[PDB]
């Protein structure tokens, strides 16, 4: 019933018994220096990012080396080019980035306070420079959406130079073969900040690399620990009454010291970027008045999936939703990406055979009850459908009602909450998106490329 | 062919309180 294979696991080995003194416990960042275009465009770097040993890298200068103008992304730049939309803000507390205080300020805590709020770009533009001004409480300009093809074109086009594994929108991205938009994962996020803002405790959404750049003027510490060690800073949470998957957190770093949990702490500079490879668990503090901009990239490494559809499954145990829809993202790269890696082409092609059989058991069932089923096809740009009432991706068999509403508008339910609705599927129309000899054959044509 | 509504998916910082 599983989409993965334990057997098939590529993640490190790492025995967490092996208790290390405290140089392995504040290991170095990797901190690379590019001086050509040749060498930021070379498979070697692109390997070297992804290992899964290497959990977050930072590539310094990265900037000026491919002639980036990121002044386009400065503040005075984004609030001529902005409208009035609506941008979301974090109220925090101002604080030391190896702090996190309870309301007495006597003792350090887990749960970190940040509260959300609506402004503009060009008002919180005025928050920043007043900050700087000096003319405590701070405001984070958190997830701002730069998806605007149009009103963001000199920015974005700006980006179209970096090495293809780190850009937005790739064939060898797997977030590019969702076939509609994520905000903040396939698109970028911009983040306005002053001295204190903090992105609190996280793994990325699926689990997928992060990109991130510095556009200055001040600097971003971060703080990083690798995927092995995550449920372990899961049991904090829980010990600390706050929610790991989706709540707001900010590690006790002896804490991860007693624990023999090595972190990751450096500085990016203006112009730095960071990589943040698959499953890193990580958080953000700015140090002085600076923006950064963001997104996800997932590349094909066999790591890469393999962590994102554990946590996939996870989050279904929890109850939480995978914004990055795997199983359709497996059959879209299965029919349009070679794939050369041994290791990721049997996690795809063990997914996708899970997939199928589930699809023939569950079309054998409806036609065996005489329910009609219709053929809806995929069309360009459609999105990938979820379970409006449990939130779990809902792939090729459909079951749909527009009980609510306009009779011509349908809300999406998996076969379990369909069936808990109408038992007999009354005022229920099933569609399947793929034939069963379509899936037949794109699992028959899916073979690993030399 | 039929309309079929989906919700926006979207990466938001966690929110307290
Ligand atoms: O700039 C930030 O606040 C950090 C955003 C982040 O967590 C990421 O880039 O993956
Ligand atoms: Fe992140
Ligand atoms: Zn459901």
């Amino acid at each position: 019933e599983s989409y993965l294979s334990p057997a098939q696991s590529v993640k490190p080995k790492i025995n967490t018994e092996e208790k290390l003194p405290r140089e392995k416990l504040n290991p170095p960042t990797p901190s690379i220096y590019l001086e050509s275009k040749r060498d930021a465009f070379s498979p070697v770097l692109l390997q070297f990012c992804t290992d899964p040993r290497n959990p977050i890298t930072v590539i310094r200068g990265l900037a000026g080396s491919l002639r980036l103008n990121l002044g386009l992304f400065s503040t005075k730049t984004l609030v001529e080019a902005s409208g009035e939309h609506t941008v979301e803000v974090r109220t925090q507390v101002q604080q030391p980035s190896d702090e996190n205080w309870d309301l007495t300020g006597t003792r350090q805590i887990w749960p970190c306070e940040s509260s959300r709020s609506h402004t503009t770009i060009a008002k919180y533009a005025q928050y920043q420079a007043s900050s700087f001004q000096e003319s405590h409480i701070i405001k984070f300009g958190t997830n701002i959406d730069l998806s605007d093809a149009k009103r963001w074109k000199p920015q974005l086009q700006e980006l179209l130079k970096l090495p293809a594994f780190m850009r937005v929108t790739s064939t060898g991205n797997m977030l590019s073969h969702v076939g509609h938009t994520i905000l903040g994962m396939n698109t970028v996020q911009l983040y306005m900040k002053v001295p204190g803002s903090r992105t609190p405790g996280h793994q990325e959404n699926n689990n997928f690399c992060s990109v991130n750049i510095n556009i200055g003027p001040g600097d971003c510490e971060w703080f990083a620990v690798h995927e092995h060690y995550w449920e372990t800073i899961s049991a904090f949470c829980d010990r600390h009454g706050v929610d790991y998957l989706t709540g707001s957190w900010w590690p006790i770093l002896d804490d991860l010291y007693a624990s023999n949990i090595p972190v990751y702490r450096f500085v990016q500079r203006p112009g730095d970027l960071v990589w943040i490879n698959a499953g890193t668990v990580h958080w953000v503090q700015a140090t002085g008045w600076c923006n950064n901009i963001a997104w996800n990239v997932g590349p094909l490494t066999a790591y890469q999936y393999q962590l994102a559809l554990e946590r996939y499954e996870w989050n279904e145990v929890k109850n939480v939703k995978s914004i990055v829809p795997m199983i359709h993202v497996s059959w879209n790269v299965a029919r349009t990406v070679k794939i050369s890696d041994p290791d990721l082409f049997k996690m795809i092609k063990f997914c996708l055979l899970q997939s199928m059989k589930h699809c023939q058991v569950q079309r054998e069932s409806l036609v065996r009850a005489g329910k009609k089923i219709a053929y809806q096809g995929r069309v360009k740009d459609e999105p990938a459908y979820y379970c409006n009432e449990c939130d779990v991706e809902v792939f090729n068999i459909l079951f749909v009602t527009s009980e609510n509403g306009s009779r011509n508008t349908y809300l999406v339910h998996c076969e379990g909450c369909a069936r808990r609705r109408s038992a007999g599927l009354q005022g229920v129309v099933v569609l399947e998106q793929y034939r069963t000899e379509e899936l037949a054959q794109a699992y028959d044509a899916f073979t690993l490329a030399p | 062919r039929i309309q079929l509504m989906t919700k926006a998916a979207r990466k938001s910082a966690p929110a307290t309180g």
